[PDB]
RNA sequence: UGAGGCGGGGGGGCGAGGGCUCUCGCUUCUGGCGCCAAGCGCCCGGCGCCGGGCGCGACCCGCUCCGGGGACAGU
RNA sequence: GAGAUGGGCGAGCGCCGUUCCGAAGGGACGGGCGAUGGCCUCCGUUGCCCUCAGCCGAUCGAAAGGGAGUCGGGUUCAGA
């Protein structure tokens, strides 16, 4: 519907009762979603082999 | 007792780690039009040869003796609109049934006077904005045998009377206890200004590089010299 | 008084002191704009040749004008 | 005194009210558009009659510089009646004509005679 | 007596651009702390089309370190990149394709475009439809650098300006002919009134 | 460029022969996230209860906003 | 596109130019303070202090560009 009919249309034909609902797409939400852990998973790998370098050292 | 929950979270403000935070930034203000002009014309202060009769201004009297010298001039104030008023009704009241010494301020008042050599002392502003005004009078009291000396600041020189500014004021005359209180400070200060007038001329102003320049130039002589020290052994 | 004293001096262009202090304020007015007001006379000898009378009512204003 | 951004802003002055020492203009000017400059005279006309009986309204020819809420309460406090509401329309002759629909429970077919019009 | 069409283009008012559908300033990223110290890492957007230039044009999106929020920059895509790759800016960045760095901290020969020829400019050299440069000798005193320049003239520049690694994209484009003038008069029509030359 | 960290002097990690020479003050596989101080110490105000501040965090010093030309372009 | 201010130029009417050599926001958020009203309740309103701000250039420019929201029946010598 047009963007100034907006005003008119309540909340609940505006978004969908998610995360990211009504801004984003789900199947590239749960794309973010396992983005978002993977990364801090894999940077706390960074850390623990970081913990072994200065003391052999 | 404590409270576990309470977790300690620094901040690595990396180069392309974390957001800045709100720290100083006054060196790299956009100062207004006016105010950067207002600063760097104490550059031009420091970086051109000053010629020395205007140089003369930085080279100003002390902390110590401007205390005494205006405690010693905190008792020969002019009489004010009320100390005239308070003057002239004492004369018209004696009017139905000899002045003692006062300043003089302004260099109309002063030039004449040391021309006529009625000064013992003269007090001197330093920051007058046409510096022209006041530029001849330290090397013509030299001439006249007058001491001079050169106080900081013209408003705080400027309330020895009640207005604004004075450039120029002048002790004539004092009273009788008065005497022993600034025969020590003419032989303080003529050891300063008027018998070290041949010093004065020779001493030019300024001539001050940068301090990113200085380190410039003292860094290549700090490798050029550094290298020459080994080559003998 | 001391404006004869600023008299003469005003006539040694040529010389140092001038040399520097006339080349300060070209400094200077050249930063600022092309018409604004000066609060004092800064060649105050040659004003009051010219009538100026330093008193409420006289306003002087400091200009540039392009040379050639 | 830390400066958080380099653009420095200019502070935000004090400002004072308008304190006169005198009111520029003398008296307050009588305005010229009261509620009987703005009714100028209704009209006789054989299109006009036909519109009171039908619609329940009533014409006229109001000041040119007149408004429809100055319109509602001119007629509303000089012939006493109430108004539903009030269409102008500007003649080709210059001034403005308004038709004036009153408050349903009164008949304008008698009001017309206490204004003359028949 | 009247004035030469060549000497009409100076006023303008017809010969002005025509900047209708243009983008915007294809420019480098403006210096600053994190680009002059370290690196800083950036996102392709998207890859969009200026009309009127050859070449084509990247969105690339950064996260400023002061404020938070998200900057967009126009850069002159080096041919090779793709939506989503992470493009790094800064001195301490490393060498390959759409990477930009100054010259001083790369090795001799390289080839790269986009350049600029002052320091902190936002490039101005070699950025036409798939043209380069390449560092032909450094300077380590008084920080100077050789670099040719697609016309076959040898520059000397200072080592702190920067570019991009890589060719523009669309090389080659002047090796299709256009064959009808509508088409030669459609590319004219994105830049300026001057296609139809009278001898 | 919204003029956002310029230059010295200090603080530590990488290294050979307890300072000296210096690299360095932290970010790279990936279409995620990051502002509106945690933490820590120390003052003050009020009925153990709620609420304010200073300094660290986030060295210090400075004079040219960073840069590039330059007594030559230029007028 | 047109066109003020700052600025620049011009003997001068003026012209230049529109982010460019500019202190270009008269805005709020809460907080503290001081006050005012209607059941000075609670909220509304004004003043000071502290804290916040990326805007981007005054303005004009479309009766075919953008732009929420009305239709059926009946009515006049002529208006829907």
């Amino acid at each position: 519907v047009r963007p100034k009919v907006l005003m008119r249309l309540s909340k609940t034909k505006k978004h969908v009762s998610r995360a990211y609902g009504g801004s984003m797409c789900a199947k590239c939400v749960r794309d973010r979603i396992k983005r978002a852990f993977l990364i801090e998973e894999q940077k706390i790998v960074v850390k623990v082999l970081k913990a072994q370098a200065q003391s052999q050292k | 007792v404590v409270n576990p929950l309470f977790e300690k979270r620094p901040k690595n403000f990396g180069i392309g780690q974390d957001i800045q935070p709100k720290r100083d930034l006054t060196r790299f203000v956009k100062w207004p039009r006016y105010i950067r002009l207002q600063r760097q014309r104490a550059i031009l202060y420091k970086r051109l040869k000053v010629p020395p009769a205007i140089n003369q201004f930085t080279q100003v009297l002390d902390r110590q003796t401007a205390t005494q010298l205006l405690k010693l001039a905190h008792k020969y104030r002019p009489e004010t609109k009320q100390e005239k008023k308070q003057r002239l009704l004492a004369r018209a009241e004696k009017k139905a049934a000899k002045r003692p010494p006062v300043l003089r301020a302004g260099v109309n008042t002063v030039t004449t006077l040391v021309e006529n050599k009625k000064a013992q002392l003269v007090v001197i502003a330093h920051d007058v904005d046409p510096i022209e005004l006041v530029v001849f009078l330290p090397a013509l009291c030299r001439k006249m045998g007058v001491p001079y000396c050169i106080l900081k600041g013209k408003a705080r020189l400027g309330r020895l009377v009640h207005r604004k500014t004075c450039t120029t004021v002048a002790f004539t005359q004092v009273n009788s206890e008065d005497k022993g209180a600034l025969a020590k400070l003419v032989e303080a200060i003529r050891t300063n200004y008027n018998d070290r007038y041949d010093e004065i001329r020779r001493h030019w102003g300024g001539n001050v590089l940068g301090p990113k320049s200085v380190a410039r130039i003292a860094k290549l002589e700090k490798a050029k010299a550094k290298e020459l020290a080994t080559k003998l052994g | 008084g001391a404006y004869k004293y600023i008299q003469e001096l005003w006539r040694k262009k040529q010389s140092d002191v001038m040399r520097f202090l006339l080349r300060v304020r070209c400094w200077q007015y050249r930063q600022l704009s092309a018409l604004h007001r000066a609060p004092r006379p800064t060649r105050p000898d040659k004003a009051r040749r010219l009538g100026y009378k330093a008193k409420q009512g006289y306003v002087i204003y400091r200009i540039r004008v392009r040379r050639g | 005194k830390i400066r958080t951004s380099p653009t420095f802003r200019r502070p935000k002055t004090l400002r004072l009210r308008r304190q006169p020492k005198y009111p520029r203009k003398s008296a307050p000017r009588r305005n010229k558009l009261d509620h009987y400059a703005i009714i100028k005279f209704p009209l006789t006309t054989e299109s006009a009659m036909k519109k009171i009986e039908d619609n329940n309204t009533l014409v006229f020819i109001v000041d040119v510089k007149a408004n429809k809420h100055q319109i509602k309460q001119a007629v509303k406090k000089l012939y006493d009646i109430d108004v539903a509401k009030v269409n102008t329309l500007i003649r080709p002759d210059g001034e403005k004509k308004a038709y004036v629909r009153l408050a349903p429970d009164y008949d304008a077919l008698d009001v017309a005679n206490k204004i003359g019009i028949i | 007596g009247r004035v030469i069409r060549g000497q009409r283009k100076g006023a303008g008012s017809v010969f002005r651009a025509h900047v209708k559908h243009r983008k915007g300033a294809a420019r480098l990223r403006a210096v600053d702390f994190a680009e002059r110290h370290g690196y800083i890492k950036g996102i392709v957007k998207d890859i969009i089309h200026d009309p009127g230039r050859g070449a084509p044009l990247a969105k690339v999106v950064f996260r400023d370190p002061y404020r938070f929020k998200k900057r967009t920059e126009l850069f002159i895509a080096a041919e090779g990149i793709h939506t989503g790759q992470f493009v790094y800016c800064g001195k301490k960045a490393q060498l390959n394709i759409g990477n930009v760095l100054p010259v001083g901290t790369m090795p001799e020969g390289t080839i790269v475009c986009c350049l600029e020829e002052k320091p902190g400019d936002r490039g101005k050299l070699a950025r036409a439809s798939g043209n380069y440069a390449t560092v032909i000798s450094h300077n380590p005193e008084t920080k100077k650098t050789r670099v040719k320049l697609p016309s076959g003239s040898k520059k000397v520049i200072s080592s702190a300006n920067r570019a991009v690694v890589g060719v523009v994209a669309g090389g080659g484009r002047i090796d299709k002919p256009i064959l009808k003038a509508g088409r030669a008069y459609h590319k004219y029509k994105a830049k300026r009134n001057c296609w139809p030359r009278v001898r």
